[PDB]
């Protein structure tokens, strides 16, 4: 169950400032480049 | 343990066997030692029998 | 008690069984004969003994209700002689033969509320109820009693009606065929009372052969089925060969002259029309049932034909009850004890508010 | 076979004792006769525990 | 009882069934000292 | 999960067979793992690092020993493991050639000087 | 009460001397195995008194409890000491003290305390024979 | 019938000492729990899975005996299938392990001090049990000797 | 959360360093077998005892191959 969950792919969007494990958590997206819901 | 007698009961079974094995044998070499270990494995208590059965595996190598 | 006691009235084809739930054996057993002049309000033994100025009439004779006035009469004599209880303090479970129709059910609740005045009620399929007494709620049930016969497949706690196979076989057909063979073999006999006595002899004493071939050869070499019977009146009836042809008619059904399938053919076609994916799950508990256990030797022929029926890749696992003669009564009595069965139990309020037709919807 | 089913009844006792089941000899005989009909045993495991609860409900 | 079950358990002319009767009495008397010990601790 | 079914999963992993096709091997498995559900010795993770080194030099695969010298640092650097002795001792136990004596070389601490 | 508890000590030491004496080479193979099966039962006497001592050190022993503890094991020692005095008195060695054991095994058939004792000693003594 | 054997199950599990109204209610209890599961791997593998936890908790010969009996009962399938479902809710010297004085050519391993110490614990559990009896016999009676009078006897109710 | 994924990432990194150590010794075991062997030793188990079954089963998957 734990090892079954283990086999996944970890995200990119690496950060320079994280030296202790930087996989990725999105350093604040752009306003237009989240469209079709931000638009309305 | 009655002054530790539980642990000191299987002792004085090896030691008492070798009380005679380390007195009878002094300077022996050759087959007179293989005749000096052929009456100390002849015992009814299987402890001394198995201890001298272990010495005789060495000496007959 | 802490809640009002449930009552069960089982209107069977040969006899009527009434009583209170809380017992395994019925409180009263009467015959189902209703005397109508050729007493004038009494249903039971006294009508049967006074049948010389009263003509014959049965409310349930086929195995289901084929006379409604007559059923209301036996229901009224059930309320007064068999019970005389306070009816509004007794919810009643009725039981009829497998698969009650909707209009029959509407007529049933319609008269159950007027002749009896029930506070709440239940109406039930028979073979499922009998299976619930055999200790399972899935399986295939060959219910052949004194009335109608069905091979009912049931899975998911209620019967699968697309493969339910109704088969015309009854105790009516049995007594008529007994008259036919007893007058055909050569004997002076037309009277009704010895017909009942010899029918009891065929029900208890007569042998249901395990196969045709083996018993044919045994009786052909020297008749080993031969047995004498000595009544209090001094009846003398004997030969093994007449006893060998009497229950022979269900091995191959065209032996009598009737057209409907035999036991192996009906149970094979019933288990064939039920789905393959639940077939082996259903076959892990196949049951024997019905009033024909009056002689326990029809079970042997049944389990031999059932092990011949299914392929050898899943073996027989048949439950053979060491009693199934009171099967319908114990079905009712085990069913009504449960607390969850009370949620399918319909009251009088809904029956007044949305018509009688909701007794088909809530109770099914 | 009557020789064999007494010995298998006796060996059947020990594995009911060492598995720490509630059964003694009498209840073992009742349960072996009950499983012989064809009942699923995983269902019987619940009715025995419910009887042993509601027995203690009286006392 | 204490005297009798010791004397007849070294007596052999009292039989070997008598030594078994005495063997039962020995098991019962040991339970009596359980009673005497529970009383003894509370003193 | 639970250990007993986990050993059955191991038996279905190495053998190609399923668990409803073999029962003698699982019986042999409960025979051998049983009463040995913990190390019978004391851990020396330093020595079992040295034994992979002493093994890879013995094969003259001396570059992968110096590679292990950095992988062991990664083992310490992450630190999600509290049993680093067990798996590495096991991996050394299952040793296979990519392609002598240890009776004088030191063995694991046996606890013959302590009442177990 | 000390008088009543004293028989097992006299039925200990007499047993223990016989174990040293009839285990040496000059009394034959069977007497060694007999004494080697009695030394096992000496060991458990030591076993019991050590645990009673551990209870006594924690302020948890009285004479009543101790007497009640020692009553089953006094019977064992009595049977063993009677056998040892019987082996020594007749100057028995070899099969003359498997005849004695054959008789004593049949003698106790209303006990099962002393019968299993002698029967274990017969099974032990017939192994060199 | 099969529903009659369920009455005999109620008869064994409840002895008699009222006692004619409790048995029908227990018969209801026997019927009401059977059909809830019916609305909603081999057999000996689970025996091995339960022998494993025995060996984890020590006690070798018991696991060696449990495996010994199913091996010869396969050399009744539905009744052991009930015992694995009823497990753990019911009621539950030797001189050839650490005594090397008996045998024939006894194994040579030097000495012992590490199982001979768990040969006193084999008696220490008995010594700890037979004192808990006398703790539970002095307690049941000091619950009678000390109370306000007649609150354990119904004689005040007469 | 984020710490509920950081741990599952933090064990994947170690499992791949262990997988590198597993392949440079080139034992015949793979990642799926390794997932059992890691889980067994967290509960505690004797490595000399697991090596015995694996050294039996790898020569038993050739007599029954």
């Amino acid at each position: 169950l734990w090892e079954a969950a283990l086999t996944y792919e970890a995200s990119k969007r690496r950060c320079w400032e994280r030296v202790g494990c930087p996989p990725g958590h999105r350093e604040e997206p752009y306003l237009t480049e989240a469209g079709r819901d931000a638009f309305d | 343990l009655r002054r530790l007698l539980v642990w000191t009961y299987d002792p004085k079974i090896r030691l008492k066997t070798l009380a005679a094995l380390v007195d009878h044998c002094q300077g022996r070499k050759g087959g007179e030692l293989a005749s000096a270990v052929h009456a100390y494995t002849k015992t009814g208590d299987p402890y001394m029998r198995s201890l001298v059965q272990h010495i005789l595996s060495l000496v007959s190598h | 008690d802490d809640d009002i006691a449930a009552l069960v009235v089982d209107n069977g084809s040969g006899m009527c069984k009434a009583g209170f739930a809380g017992d395994d054996a019925p409180r009263a057993v009467f015959p189902s004969i209703v005397g109508r002049p050729r007493k004038d309000s009494y249903v039971g033994d006294e009508a049967q003994s006074k049948r010389g100025i009263l003509t014959l009439k049965y409310p349930i004779e086929h195995g289901i209700v084929t006379n409604w006035d007559d059923m209301e009469k036996i229901w009224h004599h059930t309320f007064y002689n068999e019970l005389r209880v306070a009816p509004e303090e007794h919810p009643v479970l009725l039981t009829e033969a497998p698969l009650n129709p909707k209009a029959n059910r509407e007529k049933m609740t319609q008269i159950m509320f007027e002749t009896f005045n029930t506070p709440a009620m239940y109406v039930a399929i028979q073979a499922v109820l009998s299976l619930y007494a055999s200790g399972r709620t899935t399986g295939i049930v060959m219910d052949s009693g004194d009335g109608v016969t069905h091979t009912v497949p049931i899975y998911e706690g209620y019967a699968l009606p697309h493969a339910i196979l109704r088969l015309d076989l009854a105790g009516r057909d049995l007594t008529d065929y007994l008259m036919k063979i007893l007058t055909e073999r050569g004997y002076s006999f037309t009277t009704t009372a010895e017909r009942e006595i010899v029918r009891d002899i065929k029900e208890k004493l007569c042998y249901v052969a395990l196969d045709f071939e083996q018993e044919m050869a045994t009786a052909a070499s020297s008749s080993s089925l031969e047995k004498s019977y000595e009544l209090p009146d001094g009846q003398v009836i004997t030969i093994g060969n007449e006893r060998f042809r009497c229950p022979e008619a269900l091995f191959q059904p065209s032996f009598l002259g009737m057209e409907s399938c035999g036991i192996h053919e009906t149970t094979f076609n019933s288990i064939m029309k039920c789905d393959v994916d639940i077939r082996k799950d259903l076959y892990a508990n196949t049951v024997l049932s019905g009033g024909t256990t009056m002689y326990p030797g029809i079970a042997d022929r049944m389990q031999k034909e059932i092990t011949a029926l299914a392929p050898s890749t899943m073996k027989i696992k048949i439950i053979a009850p060491p009693e199934r003669k009171y099967s319908v009564w114990i079905g009712g009595s085990i069913l009504a004890s449960l607390s969850t069965f009370q949620q399918m139990w319909i009251s009088k309020q809904e029956y007044d508010e949305s018509g009688p037709s909701i007794v088909h919807r809530k109770c099914f | 076979n009557l020789n064999a089913v007494r010995e298998t009844m006796d060996v059947l006792l020990e594995i009911s004792r060492i598995l720490n089941t509630g059964l003694d000899m009498e209840t073992l005989s009742i349960c072996v006769r009950l499983c012989e009909q064809g009942i699923n045993p995983e269902a019987l495991s619940s009715v025995i525990k419910e009887l042993r609860k509601a027995t203690e409900a009286l006392k | 009882i204490r005297r009798y079950t010791d004397q007849r358990s070294l007596d052999r002319s009292f039989g070997l069934v008598g030594q078994s009767f005495c063997a039962a009495l020995h098991q019962e008397l040991r339970e009596y000292y359980r009673l005497l010990s529970v009383l003894h601790s509370q003193l | 999960k639970s250990p007993n079914v986990l050993l059955q999963n191991l038996c279905c992993r190495i053998l190609g067979r399923s668990e409803a096709d073999v029962a003698q091997q699982f019986q042999y498995a409960v025979r051998v793992i049983g009463s040995n559900f913990a190390p019978t010795v004391e851990r020396d993770e330093f020595l079992v690092a040295e034994k992979i080194k002493k093994e890879l030099i013995r094969q003259r695969r001396e570059a992968d020993a110096a590679l292990f010298s950095e992988l062991h640092r990664k083992l310490h650097s992450q630190g999600v493991l509290k049993n680093k002795w067990s798996i590495l001792y096991l991996l050394l136990s299952l040793s296979e050639d990519p392609r002598s004596y240890a009776t004088l070389f030191a063995q694991a601490l046996p606890r013959d000087a302590h009442s177990t | 009460l000390v008088h009543r508890i004293l028989p097992v000590a006299a039925s200990y030491s007499a047993v223990t001397r016989f174990i040293e004496e009839k285990s040496s080479f000059e009394y034959g193979q069977v007497n060694h195995a007999l004494a080697a099966a009695m030394r096992t039962l000496v060991k458990e006497h030591l076993i019991l008194v050590s645990q009673l001592e551990q209870l006594h050190r924690q302020g948890l022993l009285s004479l009543q409890k101790l007497w009640f503890y020692i009553q089953p094991a006094m019977r064992t020692m009595d049977i063993l000491a009677s056998l040892a005095t019987s082996v020594d008195k007749g100057e028995c060695l070899g099969g003359s003290t498997l005849s004695l054991l054959h008789d004593r095994s049949f003698s106790y058939t209303g006990d099962s305390q002393a019968q299993e004792l002698c029967l274990y000693l017969t099974k032990a003594a017939s192994a060199p024979y | 019938s099969i529903t009659q054997l369920f009455d005999d199950l109620c008869e064994a599990l409840l002895p008699a000492a009222n006692r004619k109204r409790a048995k029908r209610s227990l018969k209801k209890v026997a019927y009401n729990a059977l059909f809830t599961n019916l609305f909603q791997l081999p057999a000996r593998n689970k025996i091995l899975m339960l022998s494993f936890d025995l060996r984890v908790g020590g006690l070798g010969p018991k696991a060696d005996r449990l495996e010994e009996l199913v091996e010869e009962l396969e050399a009744v399938g539905s009744v052991l299938d009930l015992l694995v479902q009823l497990a753990g809710s019911g009621p539950p010297r030797d001189y050839f392990l650490n005594n090397k004085h008996v045998g024939r050519n006894v194994p040579y391993s030097g000495y012992d001090c590490d199982d001979l110490s768990v040969f006193e614990m084999d008696v220490q559990s008995l010594i700890s049990r037979e004192e808990c009896l006398c703790h539970s016999m002095i307690q049941e009676t000091l619950q009678v000797m000390e109370a306000a009078p007649g609150t354990g006897l119904p004689t005040v109710g007469l």
